[PDB]
């Protein structure tokens, strides 16, 4: 696991390094969620956007 | 976006009194002479 995101503290910074790259070409990385929903509040369609950015390479 | 009150649920029964406690009959048939 290398990193939590909440509403609170929304940003992180993650290393991925030799042992990530399997295959030698891909990185797999599932996302898990846990959540509490608002008291009487009903909607549908919403969206939830990730966004991601290279700091630096090598 | 719709926010609910969470209040509309309903249980109905009914009661009723259509008579009252006692009735009285009588059979007084003899005669003071
Ligand atoms: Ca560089
Ligand atoms: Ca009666």
């Amino acid at each position: 696991t290398k990193a939590v995101l909440s509403l609170k503290k929304p940003s992180a910074v993650i290393i991925l390094d030799n042992d990530d790259y399997s295959s030698t070409n891909k990185i797999q990385l599932k996302v898990e969620a846990y959540y509490e929903a608002k008291e009487g509040m009903l909607f549908d369609s919403l969206p939830v956007i990730l966004n991601f950015q290279v700091l630096s390479v090598s | 976006t719709t926010q609910s009150p969470l209040n509309s649920f309903y249980a109905t029964g009914t009661a009723q009194a259509v008579q009252e406690p006692i009735d009285v009959e009588s059979h007084l048939d003899n005669t003071i002479a």
